[PDB]
């Protein structure tokens, strides 16, 4: 996998060379397609070096390669939902891109998919070493530097004792002896500085960065010839992540102090370059370890001597707090360039809802603040519709998990009273407030009571939009006084008034949580009202959604009328079926009636009483044949084409299943053992491949019931085309 | 009958297993600190706690006097909290300091979020404030129960020098009626802290129908009643499956999970509903139309476009404590699940085929020797 990482870093280097134009762009498309084609984790290690390259991305060509790599990080986002922290750094780079301000906005959309990757996380180089020699170390540390440099002698000697090295006047790598292997006390202080120099330069680097270094806590394989160190266990000292960062940045200092000199080391010579002359973030931890072990072990010995050591997923929630600051920055834009970047961030805001504890309420407060920056616009412009999409996401922000925000709802409710004098975009917020209420349906109160003042403005009064919001806003002795009057509204069975009153039935359905039987009668009355109203426009389709809620509110005796209505829909269909046959020597209106029957299937879902239907052995089987007769019209043809018209403005088998039981009660159990009349009924289905003539080949109790299964077999033939 | 994998029931043999199986060992709380600025809150909370304790005694008819006898309702501690020396006072002081130390142990942010702020009795009827006015957060209540657990386990730790008292058991295992006292004092300390405005923020059985009975043709359907909700997982799976792997974690299995509804076919895939206990799973494998339809008491909800690699087998799997009634044919044993969506679709119960009860197999927890196959996670052997 490492070889793949090397080739990927090499192709990335080629893209950096591209950062011959169009051809190299084809090479960038090559690295893009290669990234898309792919272990995925090692690919994410090459994408980690490419994440350092992403840090280098923010140039437009590099932005494009970073965009395709971002799409690869979208495929990674799919695959994934350590390096995640680097992805957080990439999110910080995305915010930096927000600070950087056409195609770049699309690149920001790719950074929004990258933000989704951050949500999954929530689930030539130019070294610049700081000057060291100019800085002056306090001299109190010298007793420490003595012990740590002597320790350096202890380690450099102990490593030699691992190969049994010893003191010897002549240099020889093969003699297992070396002149330098003599006790540290024998060394002159100047010779001690040979060991102290990296140490003192390191501490000078710590002081140039003003990292704390102050006194505090207390601080203290066979034997071989020559000096015999048994070095203190510095490695067992445990650095914290802060101290790990400090050691990592001292290792970065060794990567820079030697890194700056290594450049000049090959500049004056006229020589080439060195592999370590690469950005530190690009480095693998192991290459970092060569200096890190020198860096950590220094901090571990500082901790061993007790010196204070400071620079002197959950972050994604903190990133939401940064978004709240951007929400405050949006408020600065609301006072009216920079707002357009916020408009670009609105797309990321849509992604933020797809991304999804008590701290999140502060983000919900920012979502409330977002409403404050949006409300001014309510009283290019499609961004407000995107904000309206964000307003749909604002419900998701409440679904994700102060008091002034509740007061703001009372203000928008007051705007409805202004509408009574006679705009619609402000009402769209009420649809979002309904979505906020639908989110609240899953789960101060006087502010909710302020909406009742709007409800008084709602009942007093294109208006279906505001009326639909009331259906969700409904989620009570006060309500009870008018609730009985709602039954009087059912006695009305003026078509326009039905659109608002239907929401009121849904309101009682929300209040249904015995007493429901009265509401069921209100629902059966709505069934008795819609049964006539649907025999006559598009407003009934809006009721069909409320009819689904009415189905949730749901009565077998009511079906006797619904069957007659379905038969009336069928008896009318017999003419509509004839309407096409009449033209043989239009039906588009029937598709609207089919939509009324689509609600009936939702009513059938309330009857799915289908469990009770097995115990019936009733007249439903004949009613199912009416739907089966409608199915014959569906595959005669033109009615199916008519449904496509209804589809432009935008099952039967469950009924068929009960029809199969006609072959039977106790006799149906015998049919299981027949592997009773269900077997003979199957023989009739063979005759359906080719009316009464088939029955004669076998009776009112049989030949009639067989006709249902035969017509169902014709519907099965209609299903055979699939 | 010990551990078990089955037990008889009125509807039939319910499946069980593998069941689940100590001495108290409370965590130290004394080492935790409750520093000076909060020590004043320790004194105030100790005062209000001692007062509420005095009410708890006086409500029982306790009255102050030199005697400590219980039946006489006389007790020295009914005197003023200031009057009590830090021993007699420590009973409501040290318990409070340990309470806050345990709150620090819980990782609570119990700082000074807010400033601190009736029947006659015999020589001592102090009043504090209306502590119950503020609703507790449910997390704070669970933490209070943790306080009762830690304090009571510590009381057992102190009583360990004195086979064993019934009260000398871990808080998790003792009867809930015993809880209704330590939980009460925990509610007292909680209403005290919240009243002062202090925030507090903190081995799987598999059942397989017999391989001889494996389906490979036609449409099929079995059922699984469930006595108890939990980590159920019922579905169809290929015979050549290895039990050691968790069920549903591989391509060989096609099962619907109990809770959450996350049916599996190699990895997670959420769908359906978390059914309540007693609901029937009723799996419906379908060949030709290679799919596996699922239900919940006749309520249709799955896996689609599979293939018959060597047929399929009726498979179930239980959780550690979960229990359910696997069902396989017998029309008399058929109920709501088959009378509705069953015959109408023509799917067949197994006892339509069979007379003998269907034997199965299950994976014993017992390790046993088994020769190493050349294919495996490559623990390769090499004779030489």
């Amino acid at each position: 996998l490492f070889a793949g990482t090397e080739h990927r870093a090499i192709m990335v280097d080629s893209m950096l060379h591209t950062v011959r134009g169009r051809s190299l762009t084809k090479a960038q498309r090559d690295v893009i397609e290669d990234c898309l084609m792919a272990r995925p984790s090692m690919l994410q290690h090459l994408l980690r070096r490419l994440v350092f390259d992403v840090p280098i991305l923010n140039k437009m060509p590099l932005k494009l390669l970073t965009n395709h790599y971002e799409r690869c990080w979208k495929y990674y986002c799919l695959p994934t939902g350590t390096s995640e922290e680097e992805l957080h750094l990439t999110r910080k780079l995305f915010w930096g891109i927000f600070d950087s301000l056409y195609d770049q906005e699309l690149y920001r959309m790719a950074m929004p998919c990258l933000c989704a990757i951050a949500g999954a996380l929530p689930p030539n180089f130019d070294p610049r070493p700081v000057e060291t020699l100019n800085v002056i170390i306090p001299e109190k540390l010298d007793s420490f530097i003595n012990k740590f440099a002597e320790y350096t002698h202890e380690k450099w000697a102990f490593d030699k004792i691992q190969n049994n090295w010893s003191y010897g006047e002549n240099v020889d790598e093969e003699l297992k002896t070396h002149p330098m292997l003599r006790p540290y006390k024998t060394f002159s202080e100047k010779d001690k500085e040979i060991y102290r120099w990296p140490i003192k330069e390191s501490l000078k680097a710590m002081i140039a960065w003003e990292w704390t270094i102050e006194k505090a806590r207390e601080g203290e394989y066979d034997p071989r010839e020559g000096y015999n160190p048994q070095p203190p266990d510095l490695s067992g000292v445990t650095l914290s992540r802060e101290l790990q960062a400090m050691a990592e940045q001292l290792a970065e200092n060794y990567h820079n102090t030697w890194g700056r000199k290594k450049k000049q080391e090959l500049e004056a010579k006229g020589g080439g370059t060195h592999p370590l002359l690469v950005p530190y973030d690009t480095l693998t931890a192991k290459e970092k370890a060569r200096d890190r072990e020198k860096a950590q072990e220094l901090l571990k010995f500082l901790q061993m001597n007790g010196y204070a050591v400071t620079r002197g997923y959950f972050l994604s929630t903190p990133a939401k707090v940064l978004g709240s600051g951007g929400h405050a920055s949006n408020k600065e834009k609301e006072m009216i360039f920079c707002k357009l970047a916020a408009l670009v961030r609105h797309r990321v805001s849509l992604f933020g809802t797809d991304a999804p504890l008590h701290i999140l309420a502060r983000s919900l407060d920012a979502r409330t603040v977002m409403k404050s920056g949006p409300e001014i616009v309510k009283a290019f412009f499609e961004s407000a519709s995107e904000d309206i999409e964000k307003m749909v996401e604002n419900l998701r922000l409440g679904k994700v998990s102060t008091t002034v925000a509740l007061l703001p709802v009372l203000t928008t409710l007051f705007q409805h009273i202004a509408q009574h004098q006679f705009l619609d975009d402000v009402q769209v917020s009420c649809y979002r407030t309904l979505c906020s209420i639908y989110s609240l349906g899953t789960t101060v109160e006087k502010l909710r009571p302020a909406l009742g003042e709007c409800l008084a403005r709602l009942a007093a009064a294109a208006f279906l939009e505001p009326q639909l919001n009331e259906y969700n806003a409904c989620s009570t002795l006060p309500m009870l006084c008018s609730y009985l009057p709602r039954w009087w509204e059912r006695g009305p069975e003026p078509a326009l008034p039905a659109g608002a009153p239907p929401p009121c039935t849904a309101v009682t359905s929300d209040h249904l949580n015995g007493n429901i039987l009265r509401i069921i009668v209100n629902n059966l009355g709505i069934d008795e009202a819609t049964w006539m109203k649907r025999l006559a426009v598009s407003r009934a389709r809006p009721e069909l959604l409320h009819s689904h809620f009415i189905p949730t509110i749901g009565k077998r005796a009511g079906k006797v009328v619904a069957e007659e209505e379905q038969l009336r829909l069928e008896a009318k269909a017999e003419a509509e079926e004839g309407e096409l046959l009449v033209r043989d020597e239009c039906r588009d209106l029937y598709a609207l009636y089919p939509l009324l029957i689509r609600y009936v299937d939702n009513n059938r879902a309330h009857w799915l009483p289908n469990a009770n239907a097995e115990e019936l052995f009733m007249v439903g089987e004949i009613f199912i044949y009416w739907s089966k007769s409608h199915n014959f019209k569906r595959e005669e043809n033109f009615v199916v084409q008519n449904e496509i018209n209804n589809m432009s403005f935008l099952m039967a088998k469950a009924g068929d299943a009960q029809s199969g039981g006609s072959d039977q009660t106790k006799k149906k159990r015998r049919g299981d053992r027949y592997s009773t009349l269900k077997k003979m009924l199957p023989i009739g289905l063979n005759m359906c491949a080719p009316k009464t003539r088939y029955a004669l080949k076998d009776v009112r109790e049989f030949l009639q019931n067989n006709l249902h299964l035969q017509g169902k077999v014709e519907g099965s033939p209609s299903l055979r085309w699939q | 009958p010990i551990k078990e994998y089955r037990r008889e029931g009125p509807r039939g043999p319910h499946l069980v297993g593998p069941s689940r199986c100590f001495v108290p060992c409370p965590v130290d709380t004394v080492q935790i600190v409750l520093p000076p600025h909060l020590e004043r809150i320790r004194e105030k909370l100790a005062e209000n706690i001692h007062e509420l304790w005095a009410l708890t005694r006086i409500e029982q008819g306790w009255t102050y006097g030199p005697v400590r006898d219980d039946n006489k309702r006389l007790h020295p501690c009914l005197v003023n909290f200031h009057s009590l020396p830090e021993p007699e006072r420590n009973y409501n002081l040290q318990m409070s300091g340990e309470t806050l130390k345990t709150l620090l142990a819980l990782g609570c942010h119990v700082g000074m979020a807010d400033e601190k702020a009736y029947m006659m009795s015999n020589g001592y009827k102090p009043a504090p404030l209306d502590l119950s006015h503020v609703r507790l957060t449910p997390a704070q209540t669970t933490l209070v129960d943790r306080l009762a657990e830690n304090g009571h386990n510590v009381w057992a730790r102190d009583r360990v020098a004195q086979r064993r008292n019934p009260r000398l058991v871990p808080y998790r295992l003792l009867d809930e009626a015993t809880k209704r006292s330590n939980r009460d004092s925990l509610c007292q300390a909680v209403r005290t802290l919240l009243g002062y405005g202090y925030n507090i923020e903190p081995r799987v059985r598999i059942f397989r129908a017999e391989k001889s009975y494996t389906v490979q043709s036609g449409r099929w359907y079995f059922e699984f009643e469930a006595v108890t909700t939990g980590e159920m997982r019922v579905g169809w799976a290929r015979p050549e499956l290895r039990p050691d792997v968790e069920l549903g974690a591989d391509e060989l299995a096609y099962v619907f999970n109990g809770h959450r509804g996350q049916r599996w076919h190699l990895g997670s895939e959420p769908f359906g509903r978390p059914w309540q206990s007693g609901d029937v799973v009723g799996c419906m494998i379908d060949l030709t139309e290679n799919t596996i339809i699922f239900t919940l008491n006749g309520e249709v909800l799955a896996f689609r476009e599979i293939e018959i690699g060597d047929g399929f087998l009726p498979v179930c799997s239980l959780g550690p404590g979960q229990v359910g009634h696997l069902n396989l044919g017998q029309d008399v044993s058929s109920l709501r699940f088959f009378a509705i969506c069953g015959l109408q679709e023509g799917f067949e119960p197994f006892a339509i085929n069979m007379q003998r009860p269907v034997t199965t197999w299950f994976s014993k927890s017992l390790p046993q020797f088994e020769p190493v196959p050349p294919e495996h996670p490559h623990y390769e052997v090499a004779r030489m």
